[PDB]
């Protein structure tokens, strides 16, 4: 037991919590931040998983910021990468394009072409042939905070 | 003949902010005597660094490919010295594979879960050297060194579960091994500070609002030339005939 | 109701203590 | 004192189990080490929940 | 395309370091 003085019938105790002010990234409004809190916040370079598992018959895949984020977000130029089976490629071309090629499991060669739209953060992918059944695609980009002065997180 | 190749690096940016009103500040000052500005400034200052360190660990865990397996349960009628020697040999082989792949040398380290650290704390004195005056904390902390070379860190169960609820996969039985390289041109994981955080204080808005912002640039990524080969992920199983699991202290099918 | 017997007197709450948020941090700089 | 004990025992919510039977062909040192490890894990859990 | 905010610059790379192949050998002369 612990001993504390008692002089009146009621006694009050107060405490303060840290709260994520803005609903952005992993966190939402009202969430508590503490020692064990893990998530993306105040960081511009982020990565998203596009396809968890391929169907083996699709030749196209589209990535829009409207899905993993609330609204359209501008993207900085020349700072994007493509992950295939957790293997990264070179950065995209400056203007609008990206070229990448990877070896099939059976040993064939597959080429991937990408078209980018920086204003709204839309990227379209096309394959020479459908990949294997078990394959995942990930995309790494960074947010152009300069173009959109808002969306800055708060506490 | 001979050939050449090239690689490239570049940093990233981060930004955070906080704000409050005049009426709230005066109310807090009158009621409890607290000041909002200093509290907000301090919270931003700690949170930026905390998030940077967490992002580092996220990056390391996400981009590993090497895997290994082992069984940690003690035999039913065996002492701790023999089992410790077997553990030491297995881990020495695991670390040797990394040097074989990267063809270099450097420091030694490891990341361990809660249960793995609990098991490692049961080793005899000469195998495991506990940290001096170590007191348990729910952070990611350093608990000591084993074999005299490898430094270890314990990951709390709550942090592991909060990682697991994301797309990052990690269990309390998982173990991450790494080698830090100090060679001039070769390194496993790189970090740096291109531009330190610059505080910005804005004057009182005609709407009676005080706002503070922080901005800066830094680099936190893996080395472009042969990066991920410095890391291996090892998981431990707890199922063998004639063994004891210290979690429950019961024989396994024997 | 009546102040003669108990429960008929108002009570004054007392402020006891205040708790502040704990320090945050991590140690992953070794690698 | 008895009421204090009754309150402490009644309001508990956390539970855990651990077999304590000694293996036939084992000395006391190994079993003591295992018991110490289990209790240290339990107290680590209580500290993690309390955060103090 | 303004010089004040420090993004429109063309930027220039750096050399950093050169890497040369390691030596080769083996120890089989004991037998």
């Amino acid at each position: 037991c612990t001993f504390i003085p008692v002089t009146r019938d009621q006694s009050d105790i107060y405490e303060v919590f840290n709260v994520a002010g803005s609903s952005f990234g992993s966190y939402a409004a009202g969430d508590v931040l503490d020692m064990q809190s893990v998530g993306v916040y105040s960081q511009l370079r982020r990565r998203y998983v596009l396809v968890a598992s391929s169907d083996g018959t699709s030749k196209t895949a589209t990535f829009k910021m409207e899905d993993f984020e609330g609204q359209n977000v501008p993207i900085r130029k020349g700072r994007t990468n493509i992950y295939v089976n957790r293997i990264k490629s070179v950065v995209d071309n400056g203007s609008g394009s990206l070229l990448h090629s990877f070896t099939n499991a059976a040993g064939e060669q597959i080429t991937v072409t990408c078209s980018l739209n920086y204003n709204i953060g839309q990227i379209a992918l096309s394959f020479s042939k459908a990949p294997d059944k078990g394959t995942e695609i990930a995309i790494e980009t960074e947010i152009n905070i300069e173009a959109a002065p808002e969306l800055i997180p708060l506490i | 003949n001979h050939e050449m190749k090239k690689y490239t690096l570049f940093p990233s940016q981060f930004v955070i902010a906080a704000e409050h009103t005049v009426q709230a500040a005066y109310e807090a000052q009158r009621e409890f005597g607290l000041d909002l500005g200093s509290l907000q400034f301090r919270t931003l200052k700690e949170y930026l660094s905390h998030e940077q360190d967490m992002l580092r660990l996220r990056i390391m865990i996400w981009r590993t490919l090497a895997t290994d397996t082992f069984d940690i349960a003690l035999p039913v009628n065996q002492s701790f010295d023999v089992w410790a020697t077997i553990i030491r040999g297995k881990f020495q082989t695991v670390y040797r594979d990394i040097i074989e792949r990267v063809k270099s040398s450097g420091a030694m380290g490891m990341f361990a879960g809660a249960d793995a650290a609990s098991f490692f704390k049961q080793l005899p004195k000469d195998f495991f050297q506990p940290a001096e005056d170590y007191i348990q904390t729910p952070y990611v902390h350093y608990i000591g060194t084993l074999f005299g070379n490898v430094k270890v860190y314990e990951v709390p169960a709550g942090i592991c579960k909060n990682l697991t609820t994301e797309n990052i996969q990690f269990s309390s039985m998982d173990v991450l091994c790494y080698v830090r390289d100090e060679n001039p041109g070769k390194a496993g994981f790189v970090t740096g500070d291109a531009v330190p955080a610059i505080p910005f204080q804005h004057p009182t808005t005609p709407a009676l609002v005080n706002r503070t912002t922080l901005w800066g640039s830094a680099i936190n990524d893996m080395h472009p030339r042969n990066g991920a080969d410095y890391f291996t992920r090892v998981t431990l199983t707890m199922a063998k005939k004639g063994g004891l699991n210290f979690i429950s202290g019961d024989t396994i099918d024997a | 109701e009546m102040m003669s017997v108990s429960d008929g007197v108002m009570r004054l709450p007392l402020f006891l203590a205040m708790i502040l948020p704990v320090q945050l941090g991590a140690a992953t700089a070794d690698a």
